[PDB]
């Protein structure tokens, strides 16, 4: 069931900060912004 | 224009109102004057809407 | 072994499908690269209809002329249709048939390459 | 051949041409033509009329004839009968 | 540690691929299990197959569901342990506050 | 034997016709796709939609047809052989078109955000249409229609069907 398994997810430096420009230079590489 | 984007797409308020009301910033740990008028520091913070429209630009454009 | 029906219902081999899938694939790639199959092209047609009539009326025409009679024009569609209200209706059919020109002859799908 | 009769198309070929076949025994005019429809419409006999006017007289008696046969035969029979309280949608 | 849950990620991915091959190499009974890779898949997919079967019976005694049961657990599973934020065009959060996120 | 294996009828074939329209209703979100290329299929876009209604009123449709023609329909041996191969050969394409979405759901995101993605799409439609037409080719007509990977397994699970429990 849907409910049960969205809390059991719930239940478990932050992203937008730091992780957004950290994969878009891992995974999709342009040297016009990352060299 | 404004015209266009507003023909393109508005937003779908299955929920309601997206958008709510505005709350003020203050700095808790240290002007020109110009005390006339509070300026608005609701988009300080990196969370707000301004970052994510900043976010989605700098995705579309890398 | 297993049963695969009666034998006076007629079935269909594997080996069929099997071509008429890849002659839809091969179809599809030849239509979409004029110039990749063998260095040419694949046609639908060999004439256009309207080429074989217009050689047809013009040799149809010579040979009445020089019989010694006025030459007549066969047209594609049929002929007019007696009627006093209006030009196209008394046309109808030889219009129908000529305002079909560009989705007889032309293909639907682009005819050149993009994205490549 | 029964065999034949035994198939369902066979069957619904064999309704659609008895139905065109009764329709066509029925609404077909003869000699209506000139004697009503032509003089009325056009005043003018139908062998001066144009091709796409005869055609029009002949619908016209038969349209006649269709009315004809509905009123004196089925609407007869079935209002012999009065108005039955006339069920009406409820809803 | 991102790398662990990289990799964790990735053996589960993996496994799950299995699973999936078994399901679909459960249609056809021909195959011999004593060839090369349908040993070594088997050989890998055995103990937690092996589990349901004791587990879930038959539902009649003559059709067998247990490698399609233990697919969608473990697909459910590994579904539990997904990165919060998957980027692609999760990671933008939508486009400006909403309902959605 | 006591198992009937005369003609299929016409209720039988407009039956595996509305059962064939299932996979197209499964797969239709990608024919654009392929229809941006040869746009003479561009029909094949309007053609679904009473059928995505239909098939969609309740969320676990599929599961109760799939239980309703496995039982009542495959196992019973007086229904004609043709129709039962026929809701087989459906209920199969369906579970082809489930495999394909179940491995569409897992592309990663480099082929994500490439045109390959595209390509993959308009084959996760073309290919599934050609099946359907091929079925529906065999449907109208009485016949046997054999799809290498497929006919054999439809076979043994028509005879599998029979003497259920008995
Ligand atoms: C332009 C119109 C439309 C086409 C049509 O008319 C002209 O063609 C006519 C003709 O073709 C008829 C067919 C002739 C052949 C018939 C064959 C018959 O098959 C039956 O069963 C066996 C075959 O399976 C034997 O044949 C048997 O002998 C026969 O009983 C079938 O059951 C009906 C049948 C197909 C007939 C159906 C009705 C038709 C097609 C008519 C059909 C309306
Ligand atoms: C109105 C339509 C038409 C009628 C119908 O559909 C509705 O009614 C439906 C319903 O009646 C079905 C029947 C229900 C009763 C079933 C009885 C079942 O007997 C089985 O006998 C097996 C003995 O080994 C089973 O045991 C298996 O193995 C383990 C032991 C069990 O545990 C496990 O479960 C299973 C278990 O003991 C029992 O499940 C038989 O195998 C199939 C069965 C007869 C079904 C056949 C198909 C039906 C008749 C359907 C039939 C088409
Ligand atoms: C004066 C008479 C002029 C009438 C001309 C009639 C043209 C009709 C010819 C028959 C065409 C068959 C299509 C009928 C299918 C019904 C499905 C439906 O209505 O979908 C209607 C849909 C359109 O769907 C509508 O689309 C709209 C778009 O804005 C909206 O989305 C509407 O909601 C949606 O309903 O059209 C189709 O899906 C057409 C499917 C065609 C499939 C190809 C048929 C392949 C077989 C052809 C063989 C020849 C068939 C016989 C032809 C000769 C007939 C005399
Ligand atoms: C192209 C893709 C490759 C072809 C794939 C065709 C679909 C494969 C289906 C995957 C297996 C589905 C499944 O769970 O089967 C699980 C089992 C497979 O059942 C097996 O089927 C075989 C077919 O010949 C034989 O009948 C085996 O005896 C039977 O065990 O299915 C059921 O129990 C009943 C069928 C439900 C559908
Ligand atoms: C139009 C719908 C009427 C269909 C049933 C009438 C015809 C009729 O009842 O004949 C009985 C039918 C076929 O029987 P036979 O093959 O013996 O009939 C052949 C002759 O009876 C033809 O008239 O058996 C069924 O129950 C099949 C129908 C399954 C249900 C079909 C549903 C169609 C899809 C839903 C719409
Ligand atoms: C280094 C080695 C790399 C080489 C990889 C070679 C792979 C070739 C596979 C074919 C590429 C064809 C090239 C080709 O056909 O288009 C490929 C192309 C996909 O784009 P790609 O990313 O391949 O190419 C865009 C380029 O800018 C970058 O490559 O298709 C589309 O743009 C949409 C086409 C939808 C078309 C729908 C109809 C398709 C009908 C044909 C079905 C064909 C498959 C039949 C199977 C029987
Ligand atoms: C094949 C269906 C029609 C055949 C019968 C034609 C009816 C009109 C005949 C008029 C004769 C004067
Ligand atoms: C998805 C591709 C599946 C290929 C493996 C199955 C081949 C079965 C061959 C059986 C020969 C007897
Ligand atoms: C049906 C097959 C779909 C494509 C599977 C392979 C994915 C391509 C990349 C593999 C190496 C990263
Ligand atoms: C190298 C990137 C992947 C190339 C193949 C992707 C498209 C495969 C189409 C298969 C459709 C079933």
């Amino acid at each position: 069931p849907g409910p049960w398994m969205r809390s059991l997810k719930k239940q478990l430096a932050s992203g937008p900060r730091v992780e957004f420009f950290r994969i878009l230079f891992e995974q999709f590489y342009h040297p016009n912004f990352h060299d | 224009t404004l015209r266009w984007r507003k023909t393109l797409y508005v937003a779908s308020l299955r929920r309601g109102f997206r958008k709510k009301s505005r709350k003020q910033r203050i700095l808790v740990m240290p002007d020109g004057e110009n005390s006339l008028i509070t300026k608005p520091t609701h988009s300080y913070t990196v969370l707000g809407k301004r970052a994510s429209r900043y976010r989605h630009q700098i995705y579309k454009d890398v | 072994n297993v049963y695969k029906g009666p034998a006076s219902i007629p079935h269909a081999s594997a080996e069929v499908f099997g071509a008429f899938f890849l002659a839809t694939n091969t179809a599809l790639l030849a239509h979409m690269f004029p110039g990749k199959l063998f260095g040419s092209e694949l046609h639908v047609r060999k004439w256009d209809p309207d080429y074989l009539a217009s050689c047809c009326n013009e040799q149809g025409m010579r040979r009445e002329a020089l019989s010694g009679k006025k030459p007549n024009l066969w047209l594609l569609g049929g002929g007019p249709r007696l009627v006093n209200d209006s030009w196209e209706r008394m046309w109808w059919n030889n219009l129908h048939w000529k305002r079909w020109k560009v989705p007889r002859t032309g293909p639907a799908f682009p005819q050149d390459m993009y994205w490549q | 051949l029964s065999g034949l009769l035994g198939d369902i198309g066979v069957k619904c070929t064999l309704a659609f041409a008895g139905t065109v076949a009764a329709g066509a025994a029925i609404v077909v005019p003869s000699g209506k033509q000139v004697e009503a429809a032509s003089l009325d419409i056009y005043g003018r006999p139908p062998s001066q009329l144009l091709p796409n006017e005869r055609r029009a007289a002949e619908f016209a008696a038969g349209h006649r004839r269709w009315k004809g046969f509905v009123d004196n035969s089925i609407y007869s029979w079935t209002r012999t009968l009065p108005g039955h309280d006339n069920p009406i949608v409820n809803p | 540690a991102r790398t662990f849950e990289r990799a964790a990620f990735g053996f589960a991915k993996m496994y799950l691929f299995c699973l999936f091959m078994r399901v679909l190499l459960s249609w056809f009974p021909s195959i011999d299990w004593n060839s090369q890779p349908w040993a070594f898949l088997r050989l890998i997919t055995e103990p937690y197959l092996q589990i349901y079967r004791g587990i879930l019976p038959p539902l009649f005694g003559q059709l067998d569901f247990t490698p399609l049961f233990g697919f969608l657990i473990l697909q459910d599973v590994v579904e539990l342990m997904s990165p919060v934020y998957t980027l692609g065009h999760a990671k933008d959060t939508s486009m400006f506050w909403t309902t959605t996120d | 034997f006591g198992r009937n294996e005369g003609p299929m009828t016409w209720p039988w074939k407009l039956m595996c016709a509305i059962l064939y329209m299932l996979p197209w209703v499964d797969v239709t979100e990608k024919t654009v796709y392929f229809v941006e290329r040869f746009p003479a299929f561009v029909w094949t876009e309007y053609f679904s939609e009473p059928f995505e209604h239909w098939y969609n009123i309740h969320e676990y449709a599929p599961l109760f047809i799939f239980f309703a023609t496995y039982l009542g329909i495959v196992r019973n041996k007086k229904i004609p052989h043709v129709a039962r191969y026929h809701v087989m050969m459906g209920v199969m394409l369906d579970i082809v078109a489930m495999i394909l979405i179940v491995t569409e759901e897992n592309l990663p995101t480099g082929v994500l955000w490439t045109p390959w993605s595209d390509l993959f799409y308009a084959l996760m439609f073309w290919f599934i249409f050609l099946l359907v037409i091929y079925c529906l080719f065999f449907c109208f007509l009485g016949w046997y229609c054999e799809i290498p990977l497929i006919s054999e397994g439809v076979y043994l699970q028509i005879e599998q069907a029979e003497q259920l429990g008995q």
